[PDB]
Order: structure tokens, then C-alpha cells, then sequence
């Protein structure tokens, strides 16, 4: 999660590998590993920023049925209980817009 | 450390250099009071109310003296209230002690350098036509003491105008 | 309806810019329906929020994220809780000056 992105930003190949790498870390296994996920939550956020629109997809899917489909829950969550620092430079208001239109 | 998940849907709260003057100090203590987290430990539930040390710095350097707020003081004179705080509290110190003696003393001190500084700063008919200036008139060739008309001086002009044309 | 949002959330994610609005002209939107009880505990906590610490990178950032969202915030019509402290901040850290100075 540290080296891979930035001394390889330009090769998406192993980028795409790494990031699905995690998605399948945070989809399958997971009444087994939980503790792992908190030190990863800047892989997961750099995943679900990146360029590519499947990757974004296949991780926004996992993001949003982990909370309840209620606009306050999701309101409450993105406000107080997510932190963006781990994003970068990013306009996470995007993921914001993406959580509170698929509720819909 | 409990079960927790940086990941996980945990929302809660749905219904919940020169000294340091005491009175800066209460403003700092109070700033961080202000950020909703206690100081057992600066990230509280609800993490993404990350501690704001530039935040207080802003609202402190806004006190009586300098601005003294650079990336270090902010936190290590937190982590000097920290022990005082968990003797006198600050906020007693504040209420109490000359409440208000201190900062003004220090202002009665910066006016009188003012007036002091301002003080020592420093405070910053013989007619006589002497003939040198009307000996180089006459040395030119104009009299002074008979003022031409400008009516004459204009035609002295275009006739020099003149001898110079040709 | 669903296929409308999908494509306006994937067009939104490559424009920054006709983006930040969205957020601007959607979130006063959701405001508008959440009830008292809901209303009260997020503007308490929006405060908070809008300090959130090390959620300082977007200093830098042109449209910085906390500009968007406390531009959203007070196009509210009930927004009344706000700090002035915090606003001087973010109008001197992010890109807020004119808006703090109207709103202070």
C-alpha cells in the first residue's frame, strides 16, 4: 500500500492487481480478518479514487452495504465517523455524492 | 483495544521566545476544549474529529502577545497543561489571580516604551538680494530691474526662432 | 431512474468543476427533508466536522473540500450554528475569505 503506488504510478497494471488484491482481502474472509482492514483503510480509499471505473465500482459495492441505506446513517457516517486524511489532495465530495445517490 | 474498524460503520454521537501569559494559555486550553475531544487521548469516537493544532494556534496567536504559535509551541505547551490539568486549574488561574492584571500590566509596559520611544524622538527677516544672482542675469543679457512684456518677449523668441531657420 | 443516477455519478466523477455544485445545490436538497431531531445533532456536529484536524491537505487544494461543503452548508436555510472562530480559519486557510466575511 506504501511503495507499490507511488514508485509505480504510471504502470496500472500491478496497480489494478494490488487493488483487487485488497478488494478480494475485504470481500471473501471477512468473519475471519477484521483487524487487518484498519491499517488498509488508505489502500481502500486510493482504490476507490482511482481512474479506473471498475475499480471504483467493485469497491464503492462493498463500501456502501456496510452501512444501512438511510440518508442520516449515511449523512452521520461520511461527517463524523470517516476520515478523509488518507485520501490526498483528493475532492472525496464525490464519494460523498456517490454514497448519498445510490441510496436512492 | 476494543474491536474496532477503521472500516467498519461505528457512527456515534446521534444524540450526545518570551513566557507564556496565563490568559493565552486559558484561550488555548479553552480552543482545545472547543475541538469536541478530551485530552486523555486526542482522538475521540467519531475519529474524523482529529485534533486541529493549527486551528487553536489561530485563535491563540490572536492574544496579547506575539505570535508564538509555530508547529512546536502549540503542542508542547498542551502537553505542559496536560499534567497541571488531569494545583491550581487553569481555568482558576484564569478566574482567579488578578484576572485581568496580568495582560494588562503587560499593555501598560508596551505604551510606556510606546511613550518613551515616541518622547526622545527629535522634535525637527535678513533679506538679502545679493548681487550674484543679478550679475549672472546681466552677464546673460537680459535686464532684470525692467520687466519685459511677454507680448516683447514672445517676439524676441520668434525672431531668434527666425535667425535660427536660416 | 436508476440508470440516471449511475451515469450523472460517473460524469460527476471526472469534472471537478460542475461537480463541487452539485454538491452545493444538493446538500441544502437533503437539509430540506431531514427532520428537527436529525437537523440538530448534524449541525452540532457539522462543526466538528468542519475543523475534522489533520483534514488539512485540501489546503492546498484549488477547490478545497471543506470550501464546498461549508458553501453548501450556509446556503441552508436554517444553518444558524456556526462558529465565527472557525469560520475566520477556513477563510484564511482555504479559499473561504469573501464567503466567511459575508457570512461573519
Amino acid at each position: 500500500m506504501t511503495y507499490i503506488e507511488k514508485r509505480f504510478p504510471e504502470d496500472l497494471e500491478l496497480n489494478a492487481q494490488f487493488l483487487d488484491l485488497v478488494n478480494y482481502v475485504y470481500r471473501d474472509e471477512t468473519l475471519s480478518g477484521s483487524e487487518l482492514t484498519a491499517k488498509l483503510e488508505p489502500a481502500f480509499l486510493s482504490g476507490l479514487r482511482c481512474a479506473q471505473p471498475l475499480i471504483r465500482a467493485k469497491f464503492f459495492e462493498v463500501f456502501d452495504n456496510s452501512m444501512k441505506r438511510r440518508v442520516y446513517e449515511r449523512l452521520l457516517y461520511v461527517t463524523c465517523s470517516q476520515n478523509w486524511e488518507a485520501m490526498g489532495n483528493h475532492f472525496w465530495i464525490k464519494q460523498c455524492i456517490e454514497l448519498l445517490l445510490a441510496v436512492c | 483495544v476494543p474491536p474496532r474498524s477503521l472500516f467498519d460503520r461505528a457512527t456515534p454521537g446521534l444524540l450526545k521566545n518570551p513566557e507564556w501569559l496565563i490568559s493565552e494559555d486559558w484561550a488555548l486550553l479553552q480552543a482545545v476544549k472547543q475541538l469536541l475531544e478530551l485530552p486523555l487521548n486526542l482522538t475521540i469516537v467519531s475519529p474524523a474529529h482529529t485534533p486541529n493544532w493549527d486551528l487553536v494556534s489561530d485563535v491563540v496567536n490572536s492574544c496579547s502577545r506575539i505570535y508564538r504559535s509555530s508547529k512546536q509551541c502549540r503542542n508542547r505547551y498542551e502537553n505542559v497543561i496536560i499534567p497541571r490539568e488531569e494545583p491550581l486549574r487553569t481555568s482558576q488561574i484564569y478566574a482567579q489571580d488578578e484576572n485581568a492584571t496580568h495582560t494588562q500590566l503587560y499593555t501598560s509596559h508596551f505604551d510606556l516604551m510606546k511613550m518613551t520611544a515616541g518622547k526622545r524622538s527629535p522634535p525637527i527677516n535678513p533679506f538679502q538680494k545679493n548681487p550674484k544672482h543679478a550679475s549672472v542675469l546681466a552677464e546673460s543679457g537680459i535686464n532684470y530691474d525692467k520687466p519685459l512684456p511677454p507680448i516683447q518677449v514672445a517676439s524676441l523668441r520668434a525672431e531668434r526662432i527666425a535667425k535660427e531657420k536660416k | 431512474t436508476g440508470a440516471l443516477l449511475s451515469a450523472f455519478v460517473q460524469l460527476c466523477h471526472i469534472s471537478t468543476t460542475l461537480a463541487e455544485k452539485t454538491w452545493v445545490q444538493l446538500f441544502p436538497r437533503l437539509w430540506k427533508i431531514l427532520s428537527d431531531r436529525q437537523q440538530h445533532a448534524l449541525a452540532g456536529e457539522i462543526s466538528p466536522f468542519l475543523c475534522s484536524g489533520s483534514h488539512q491537505v485540501q489546503r492546498d487544494c484549488q477547490p478545497s473540500a471543506l470550501n464546498c461543503f461549508v458553501e453548501a452548508m450556509s446556503q441552508c436555510v436554517p444553518p444558524i450554528p456556526i462558529r465565527p472562530c472557525v469560520l475566520k480559519y477556513l477563510g484564511k486557510t482555504h479559499n473561504l475569505w469573501f464567503r466567511s466575511t459575508l457570512m461573519l
